[PDB]
């Protein structure tokens, strides 16, 4: 997790910098091809984090869950550890759709 | 990073910002035109044209200097001062 | 150097290298490094110090106390018999300590040098830190920060006088 | 182009105190530091070895550094 | 130091999401005055970015290209 | 030289960032594909799984009484 | 003792024959001299103390409070030369005069084998510093905060020098090496009980308990610069030094009449924690975290394990360092803003940065941070009161979490945030000043290396 | 509420008040700049229909429940600028802000690196002591009886002076310093 | 998640308005715990601080 | 001179803490207490010279 | 500083650890308990008669 | 409707839902126009301390010393006891220290019968 | 200053409560000292008791962090009211409905993670099986005594 | 995890106890049983320092496996068919788990069902 989670925090201050000091992303957007480099570094950790096949993510967080459920286990413990992935992938693709695609909304001066 | 201004680009850059609104017509407003008198605009059209300069500039203006600033001098200079230009 | 009967240490035992692949480990280039730049000028450095060592030789001692009579055989307020006891027993005090001290190192060292099987192997360690343990609390333990002699003769007696009680009435 | 006057507090007195602190500190320790690796290498450090028979030794001679039996 | 700004008479709001905006508020009988001003981001370089499927299949024809060489290669190798 | 920067449009782009960027969103994507190719495993699945009931009773050692 | 208190009663006729602009240079040089000498008394042996004469002894007990005391009047004669400037010279040999005589009375206490040369020499130390609030601090309520400190002292010590000459006339002696020797049970009745309150009032006061701890937010505010320091980093030990030589004729009468002072000592440190979270003098902050860390040895020499004694004295010289520490800070402050309010001057470190350095060092040792002595004694004093009992540690928990709280609302009130717009005479930091804080500091860091020379008798 | 030169605020200032915030937090709902739009020419109607009233009461009430209906459809983090307060880089570079004064406790070593500056210095530090005793009469003469009324400073009537306390505003820190 | 979300996002683009929910206000607002902890222990905390122990 | 940083900061260092340890540290007794080597059947001894002998036949199942 | 790290054996703690050495190869040798529970002989005191 | 906010002691009323905001009568006015006078003269004297060239020390705030007088040296000469502070006084001064003693005391006399039983595993226990 | 600028006991008459909020620099109309119950509050003024952040923060405050003008009449719990202290600002939602929306989300957590517990998962798999006495030897029993033995048959 | 609904939703009396089990003789219908081998020597298991809970019925392979770890250096990649080995062997130990398991349920539906016909007489 180290890994990845400090190159998300680097693109995230890419990001800030280049739009001066703005930490909000309702002021993002169009950035797909305007920050090539740091756009391809965001989709990558993004999908190690939510654990795509055969990334740095795939190799202990699928053992993760596979040791979850074949034990003798809290059920709503589990319930909420699966509920808890579902949401890791939706604010993934939260900041991946709202950092990156669509229309410019930051100030006109670039 | 943070390019610097000047007061030829901000008044370049205030009076493209008021030319394309479509209340003013662009052939008869300048740097000194008053709004509610030269212009004919109400007052919810002045509201509404210092939040677009607030999103141009990238800056917040408060309400109790918004309500003063009534020609594009007066908000070239209050920017101006707010950023310390001609140092 | 030390003891190594007071320090035991089993034989070591180590595996002979077998290279199944053909990639050469970085590990043997690396410890030719270390023995070729290391190893040689810091020998060198010690032989030339232990050269000036060894021009003059002086010795230094290890104190000897010889024994004089406990607090058992003092008359009560009788300061010089009292404060010759009470020094030995502050002194024997100290050097069960380090014999506590010592026996702790032992078994701490079997437990990291056993690895993974320190539960079997290290019975013998664990019985006698259980025993010099048991000593230690029996002999030193609840007297607080004012300990003297008497106190220990008292809490000696006083379990000696239980032991005496616990027998009697089992008997 | 474009160079700005920092406006900041008086540095030099606090950089002339660590300067002073510094030299000071430097003055004796140097020496120290000196002597003590010139008496670890060429006095050395004293040998344990059991008392003679009828020898009674002094109260220093009972400790290894040269220091400390000084 | 000085910079120059481009025309204003090309932020025209055709083609973009703001003529919608528009036909629907000429719908109820109302306007936009400020609709040419966010017009540039709809036009230029800024215009027709991918979806998420494309965002997240970023260079997948090369990569393929190279799995495909790959597997062959390793293939012919082990004979 | 430095970027120039640009009023109301699309920024500059070097030619070096681009081929960085496609080069290693390629390089995860052949990773990724190279890895499903050979492993196949760790994701679907290492061994088959044996419903308990379809195990017979007399390898079991149930009694018929 | 003697090769030490000659020099010091030679410093009075040092400061009486110099001219008038070399006192402080030559007091402070000789005073620095017989502080480097006092590192003779560390020749002690694992058995048996360092015994000198009939009149004069120093276990590792009293070793590192005269070491601590020899090195603190330099610091105090560095720090009190700016305020005393304009001063009468006469005045201000008077002064030094009061402070060599202070080190000579606690010099000749730590080291008072009987017990009632002990109590002389401990109740001669009132004079000196009741003379040196009343005259030389600067507010009104000196003269109440003198009355205050005078009569809680000595009503809290005269049942103290009655219960001493009975024990001197019930046992025979008062001589500390006999008693060792002689001592008898303490056995439950009505008259021990009374023994044993007026043998603890007078160190139960001097430390102080909580409850009787209401002169010391005054004499520790209304005082000048040196009295503060001499206040906080000795003149609250004697209480410790005393309950430590005591306590061996008071037993097994202690393990229950220490029970009321337990339950006032561990619930009065949340009381003066809290109340340093709310104080607007800066001065009065420090004097409450005094009690608080008072309070914690008072505790710990109550419960009478070895590893309570260990953690108390370190904790005593530990303390004794910061609070003088903490409390010259304060005055470098105050001779800048002329105020003790805490919110008046404000974002000192744009204006000050190495000060804001030593502000930020203090503090880190005020709430214990390891390795330093300080964290050691609290940690030891922890261990042994959780041994006592187990919510011991529900206490001091809440404690720590209160220290670290008040400790860091200090350094970010006093020296972050934007700064005060209509202050404008911040000068920088002179040399003095920055070498007194650094001869506190040093000391504190250094003592973390071999911390074994401050952890008591029975290290 | 709280104002320098005024005692109160008007019912024209409250309700443009109201539409900027209003649009603001409309702004932080709507993301996107199309829907932005729509629905701000939606809150421009709304705003408009109402305009021409002359009943003060009916005009307080209209005022009261658009008071009530922004609070209950606020967002819960609307979006603040950064330097705006709240924001993000808001106060940042007040450590950096060393006040003018601290270049006069300047040792005479590091004040050699910089001899035109400090003459500049030097020559508005004269500047300002001559000015000050003029524009202290100025104003003295300028406030009616019984204190000023509002906290609004006068300009310089004649040639050649100052206006009255000038020097802690005309030689404040920059915003980056 | 990704489809649930994808479906959100897409949503979102669209030209409707609605009130916000209380588990929108929930989520949004951080569960409510530091709006509540963080003003209402350091509260007793000071109070207790000053008009019991201080005064 | 081109290469003092990987002399001065890592050649000395490595002197001066290989002096430490071998004359210093490894003198004094479980000082450097170090897990013993992992063993499996068909082995050498280096010490002894001794073989360790082989396990046991496999029931193979695949 | 220097002082203070080159004490001669502070309070025998070094001392202490060589005579703990001692004893312990002395008692190991010859098959002795390492420590006693009674620190003085049972031999040489009276209990009081019950 | 929507649902009216309800003010606590930690989340005060917004201006802009008083009632008493809108007032527009004269008496307020009249008061409003006092409160800016009172602040324009306070800001007025700071103003002319503050921008004097011939200054260099700090511009005494007599309300800040006014605070702190209040807030350590009128405690005692504005108490009176009566029920209310004795009450108080009781709860809060030996309320918690009979708890905690009754507390500790019980746990102790607990473990000190526990021990002199043989029942308190004391097995490795030789420091305190 | 002066000893008739400090602060004094309650005021009585309305003349003393006339010169105290002239004293603080306040509207007699707006001047309420605290309750005389005896707490020892003296004539200081009740302010309405706000935090600092409730001000307005464009206003050219004397003290900007503070928010605080110089002469203005100070809160008596200032120095808990302050920008790094507790907040009194007003919140998007009614704080009975967070209180009580906290509480059962909390509550209902816990009852589940109780439920969880009580009735818990597993597979359909027997006991592990480990060789000689269950590891007897390896997991410390003592080798003089022989335990039971545990025996693993086929299936 | 049709189990679960059974033993939860349904009846406790077919569904085996995990926490006890076996609970029958392991002679019941099962005629000339015969034990699992170990071949790994407890020396073998002791000096190679496995896991205790590593030690189990097929520490055999593991020992192969590390084996081949260690003489592979560095080779990381060198060799899975040991490893391949030993988590095939994990798999058959599984499934003689999930038998023994399987076996239970059967039995102590026998047992209800044995109970209920003597209940329809007696
Ligand atoms: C700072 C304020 C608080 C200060 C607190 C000071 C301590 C409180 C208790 C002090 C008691 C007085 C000294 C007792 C010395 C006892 C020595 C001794 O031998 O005791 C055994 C002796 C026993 O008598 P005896 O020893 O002669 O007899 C032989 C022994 N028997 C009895 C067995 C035959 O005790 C006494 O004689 C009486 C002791 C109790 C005295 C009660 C009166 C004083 C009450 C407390 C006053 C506290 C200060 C008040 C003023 C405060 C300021 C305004
Ligand atoms: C003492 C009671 C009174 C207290 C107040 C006293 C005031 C007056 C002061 C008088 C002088 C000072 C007296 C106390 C001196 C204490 C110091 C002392 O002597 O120590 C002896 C100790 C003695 O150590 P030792 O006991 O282990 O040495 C063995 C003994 N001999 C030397 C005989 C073999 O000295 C040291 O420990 C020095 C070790 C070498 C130097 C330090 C190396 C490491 C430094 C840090 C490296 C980086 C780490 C990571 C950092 C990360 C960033 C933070
Ligand atoms: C890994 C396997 C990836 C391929 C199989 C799964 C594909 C999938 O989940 O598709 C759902 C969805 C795309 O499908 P949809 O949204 O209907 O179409 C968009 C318009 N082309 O959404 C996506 O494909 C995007 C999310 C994919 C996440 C994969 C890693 C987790
Ligand atoms: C105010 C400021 C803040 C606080 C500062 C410090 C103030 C407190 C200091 C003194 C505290 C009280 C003294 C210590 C009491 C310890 C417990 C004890 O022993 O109590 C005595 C007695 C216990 O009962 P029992 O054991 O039967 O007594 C027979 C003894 N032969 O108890 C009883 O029988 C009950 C009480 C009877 C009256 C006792 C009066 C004498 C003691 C107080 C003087
Ligand atoms: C019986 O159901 C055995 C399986 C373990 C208990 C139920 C686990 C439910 C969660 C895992 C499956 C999720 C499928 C999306």
């Amino acid at each position: 997790h180290a890994f990845f989670k400090a190159m998300l925090f680097m693109c995230s201050g890419s990001i800030i910098h280049s739009l001066n000091d703005e930490q909000d992303i309702r002021k993002m957007g169009g950035l797909f091809k305007a920050m090539p480099f740091t756009t391809t570094a965001l989709i990558i950790g993004s999908l190690a984090l939510t654990g795509m096949p055969f990334l740095t993510g795939f190799y202990s967080k699928d053992l993760i869950i596979e040791s979850a459920n074949t034990s003798y286990t809290n059920a709503w413990a589990l319930l909420m550890t699966l509920v808890a992935t579902s949401f890791t992938a939706i604010y993934s693709t939260r900041i991946i759709f709202f950092a990156l695609l669509g229309q410019p909304r930051f100030p006109t001066l670039i | 990073d943070a390019p610097p201004l000047t007061l030829e680009g901000i008044k370049d850059r205030v009076l493209y910002v008021l030319k394309l609104y479509d209340k003013i017509d662009p052939e008869k407003l300048s740097v000194n035109s008053h709004f509610m008198k030269d212009l004919g605009l109400d007052s919810l059209d002045q509201v509404e044209i210092i939040m677009a300069m607030e999103d141009e500039f990238g800056f917040e203006i408060p309400d109790i200097d918004a309500e003063k600033l009534m020609c594009p001098q007066e908000i070239v200079d209050y920017i101006a001062d707010k950023k310390d230009v001609y140092e | 150097s030390w003891d190594k009967d007071v320090y035991p240490e089993p034989p070591r035992r180590t595996p002979a290298p077998s290279p199944q692949t053909s990639l050469p480990n970085p590990i043997t280039y690396l410890t030719k490094a270390f023995d070729l730049l290391v190893d040689r000028p810091v020998t060198l450095v010690r032989e030339f110090i232990e050269r000036q060592h060894a021009k003059n030789k002086y010795y230094y001692y290890h104190r000897e106390f010889r024994r004089v009579p406990d607090i058992t055989e003092c008359h009560e307020k009788d300061v010089l018999c009292m404060f010759e006891a009470e020094m030995q027993w502050k002194r024997d005090y100290k050097v069960d300590q380090e014999i506590v001290n010592i026996i702790q190192e032992r078994l701490k060292a079997c437990q990291q040098r056993e690895g993974e099987s320190h539960r079997q192997n290290c019975a013998k360690e664990l019985q006698q830190f259980t025993q010099v343990v048991k000593a230690y609390q029996d002999r030193y333990h609840d007297l607080g920060a004012h300990y003297s002699a008497r106190k220990c003769l008292a809490k000696q007696k006083q379990r000696m006088l239980a032991e005496r009680k616990a027998t009697k009435e089992a008997a | 182009g474009k160079r700005l006057f920092i406006i900041k507090p008086s540095g030099f007195y606090d950089k002339r105190f660590l300067k002073l602190l510094r030299f000071y500190i430097l003055l004796t320790g140097i020496p120290v530091v000196i002597g003590i690796t010139l008496i670890n290498v060429f006095i050395g450090e004293a040998e344990l070895a059991e008392i003679p028979e009828g020898y009674v030794p002094e109260h220093w001679e009972y400790f290894k550094h040269p220091i400390s039996r000084w | 130091s000085k910079m120059e700004l481009p025309d204003y008479k090309q932020w025209k709001i055709e083609g973009t999401p703001l003529e919608t905006v528009q036909e629907k508020l000429a719908a109820r009988g109302l306007r936009d005055p400020w609709g040419r001003n966010e017009a540039w981001r709809y036009m230029g370089g800024f215009a027709n970015n991918v979806s998420f499927v494309g965002a997240l299949l970023k260079g997948f024809k090369w990569g393929f290209a190279a799995f495909v060489v790959a597997v062959g290669a390793e293939y012919y190798l082990e004979s | 030289a430095h970027i120039e920067p640009r009023y109301r449009q699309f920024p500059q782009l070097t030619r070096s960032q681009v081929i960085q960027a496609e080069f290693f969103s390629a390089t995860m994507w052949f990773w990724i594909l190279w890895r499903f190719w050979h492993d196949s495993d760790a994701v679907l699945g290492h061994f088959p799984y044996p419903d308990p009931s379809q195990w017979t009773d007399e390898e079991l050692g149930i009694p018929p009484d | 003792m003697l090769k030490y208190i000659i020099p010091t009663m030679m410093l009075m006729p040092l400061t009486w024959l110099s001219k008038n602009s070399m006192i402080w240079i030559n007091t402070t040089l000789h005073s620095l001299l017989i502080s480097l000498t006092s590192l003779l008394l560390l020749n002690q042996f694992g058995d048996n103390s360092l015994n000198f004469s009939l009149t004069f002894f120093s276990d590792s007990l009293s070793t590192p409070l005269l070491i601590l005391t020899m090195w603190l009047l330099p610091l105090m004669l560095m720090a009190s030369q700016h305020h005393l400037s304009k001063e009468n010279l006469a005045r201000k040999k008077l002064f030094i005069s009061m402070l060599i005589l202070l080190q000579l009375f606690l010099i000749m206490t730590f080291t008072a084998t009987e017990l009632i040369f002990f109590y002389i020499m401990f109740e001669a130390t009132l004079v000196p510093t009741l003379i040196i609030i009343t005259r030389w601090g600067n507010q009104t309520e000196r003269l109440n905060a003198g009355l205050y400190f005078l009569f809680y002292t000595l009503a809290g010590s005269l049942p103290l020098l009655v219960a001493l000459i009975y024990i001197q006339n019930t046992m025979g002696s008062l001589n500390f090496l006999i008693l060792q020797y002689w001592v008898q049970p303490m056995p439950n009745s009505w008259s021990n009980t009374f023994m044993w309150l007026a043998c603890m009032m007078a160190f139960m006061v001097k430390m102080p308990l909580y409850g009787l701890h209401l002169w010391l937010p005054k004499a520790h505010v209304e005082a000048p610069i040196a009295g503060s320091m001499v206040l906080a980093a000795i003149l609250l030990k004697l209480g410790g030094y005393g309950m430590m030589r005591i306590t061996l004729l008071l037993n097994p009468i202690t393990d229950f009449m220490a029970y009321p002072f337990i339950m006032l000592s561990l619930w009065g440190m949340i009381m003066t924690s809290s109340i340093c979270l709310r104080q607007t003098d800066l001065k009065s902050l420090i004097a409450y975290s005094s009690v608080s860390h008072m309070a914690l040895v008072i505790v710990a020499i109550l419960i009478q394990t070895p590893w309570s004694y260990m953690g108390a004295t370190a904790l005593m010289i530990a303390h004794g360092l910061t609070s003088s520490m903490l409390f010259c800070l304060a005055n470098s402050n105050y001779e800048r803003v002329h105020s003790r309010t805490m919110i008046l001057a404000r974002g000192l470190q744009t204006l000050l940065p190495l000060m804001a350095a030593w502000w930020l060092l203090a503090s880190l040792t005020n709430l214990a941070l390891p390795p330093s002595i300080n964290l050691i004694g609290e940690l030891f004093v922890v261990m042994s009161t959780f041994s006592w009992s187990n919510i011991t540690i529900i206490l001091m928990g809440l404690n720590m979490v209160i220290t670290a709280l008040y400790s860091l609302y200090m350094l970010i009130t006093t020296q972050r945030g934007k700064h005060t717009h209509h202050i404008n005479n911040i000068l920088p930091s002179f040399t003095r000043e920055n070498a007194l804080m650094s001869l506190h500091m040093l000391p504190l860091l250094l003592l973390s290396l071999n911390p074994k020379i401050i952890l008591g008798p029975l290290y | 509420a709280f104002l320098p030169s005024a005692a109160y605020l008007t019912h024209q200032q409250k309700v443009l008040q109201l539409y900027k915030r209003a649009l603001r937090h409309l702004e932080s709902r709507c993301v996107h700049r199309d829907k932005y739009r729509y629905f701000a020419c939606l809150l421009r109607a709304r705003f408009d229909e109402h305009k021409n009233e002359k009943d003060m009461v009916k005009a307080t009430q209209l005022l009261r429940e658009a008071e009530k209906e922004f609070w209950h459809g606020q967002h819960p983090q609307p979006y603040i600028f950064p330097e705006s307060p709240g924001g993000t880089s808001y106060e940042r570079y007040e450590c950096y802000k060393v006040p003018e004064w601290c270049l006069d406790d300047w040792h005479p070593s590091e004040k050699a690196m910089y001899p035109d500056y400090f003459a500049k210095r030097e020559q508005w530090k004269k500047l300002r002591r001559e000015s000050w005793e003029r524009e202290v009469k100025q104003l003295q003469e300028e406030t009616p009886v019984g204190g000023p009324r509002t906290e609004a400073l006068p300009p310089a009537r004649k040639q050649g002076d100052l206006p009255p306390l000038w020097w802690h505003i005309v030689t404040r820190p920059r915003e980056r310093p | 998640g990704f489809i649930l979300a994808l479906e959100i996002s897409n949503t979102t683009h669209y030209l409707k308005f609605n009130y916000p929910s209380n588990t929108f206000k929930f989520s949004n607002l951080l569960g409510y715990y530091p709006t509540i902890m963080h003003r209402l222990t350091p509260y007793m905390n000071l109070t207790m601080s000053q008009k019991s122990a201080s005064s | 001179r081109h290469s003092i940083f990987a002399f001065t900061h890592v050649l000395i260092p490595v002197w001066i803490i290989h002096y430490y340890l071998k004359y210093h540290v490894t003198t004094k007794p479980y000082t450097i207490v170090e897990k013993k080597p992992r063993i499996f059947p068909g082995d050498t001894i280096l010490e002894t010279g001794e073989v360790i002998p082989p396990m046991k036949e496999f029931p193979d199942q695949h | 500083s220097t002082f203070v790290a080159y004490l001669p054996d502070y309070r025998m703690q070094e001392w202490a650890r060589r005579e703990a050495e001692r004893l312990v190869k002395y008692r190991e040798a010859h098959g002795l308990p390492l420590m006693e529970s009674n620190c003085f002989d049972p031999s040489k005191i009276q209990l009081p008669e019950d | 409707s929507f649902p009216k906010y309800e003010p606590s002691r930690l989340a005060s009323l917004p201006t802009t839902l008083d009632p008493a905001e809108y007032d527009i009568s004269s008496e307020t006015r009249k008061a409003q126009a006092e409160r800016l006078a009172i602040r324009s003269r306070l800001k007025r004297e700071y103003q002319l301390q503050y921008n004097d060239p011939s200054r260099r020390g700090v511009v005494e705030d007599p309300a800040l010393i006014r605070w702190t007088c209040a807030r350590s040296a009128n405690v005692y000469p504005n108490f009176r006891p009566n029920t209310k502070t004795s009450l108080l006084g009781a709860l809060f001064g030996i309320g918690p220290l009979i708890f905690w003693y009754y507390v500790f005391k019980t746990d102790r006399d607990r473990k000190e019968k526990l021990i002199q039983e043989g029942k308190l595993d004391r097995t490795f226990n030789i420091s305190y | 200053i002066t000893k008739d600028m400090l602060p004094g006991p309650y005021p009585k008459t309305p003349e003393e409560r006339a010169a105290a909020a002239k004293k603080y620099n306040m509207r007699v109309e707006d001047y309420e000292p605290y309750p005389d119950d005896g707490m020892g509050y003296g004539d200081y003024p009740k302010l309405p008791d706000r935090s600092q952040q409730e001000r307005d923060p464009w206003y050219d405050w004397d003290h900007p962090d503070l928010r605080l003008n110089w002469g203005e009449p100070m809160h008596w719990d200032l120095d808990m009211y302050i920008r790094n202290r507790v907040d009194t600002s007003p919140t998007p939602v009614n704080w009975n409905l967070m209180c009580k929306h906290l509480f059962g989300f909390v509550a209902f957590m816990l009852f589940m993670f109780w439920v969880g517990e009580t009735y818990p998962t597993y597979q359909p798999v027997g006991p592990k099986q480990y060789p000689y006495n269950n590891l007897y030897l390896e997991r410390g029993g003592d080798p003089n005594k022989e335990p039971e033995p545990v025996v693993h048959y086929e299936i | 995890g049709a189990h679960l609904a059974r033993r939860y939703l349904g009846d406790a009396s077919v569904e085996p106890e995990p926490l006890r089990m076996p609970t029958f003789p392991p002679d019941y219908g099962f005629p000339e049983r015969k034990e699992r081998e170990m071949v790994a020597t407890q020396q073998e298991m002791n000096d190679a320092q496995l896991v205790l809970q590593q030690r189990d019925y097929c520490a055999h392979y593991l020992i192969r496996f590390l084996k081949c770890k260690r003489d592979s250096f560095p080779n990381f990649l060198a060799c899975k068919h040991e490893q391949h080995d030993w988590d095939y062997c994990e798999h058959l130990d599984y499934v003689k788990r999930m038998k023994e398991f399987e076996r239970e349920r059967r039995l102590l539906q026998r047992k209800k069902r044995r109970e209920q016909r003597e209940a329809d007489m007696a």
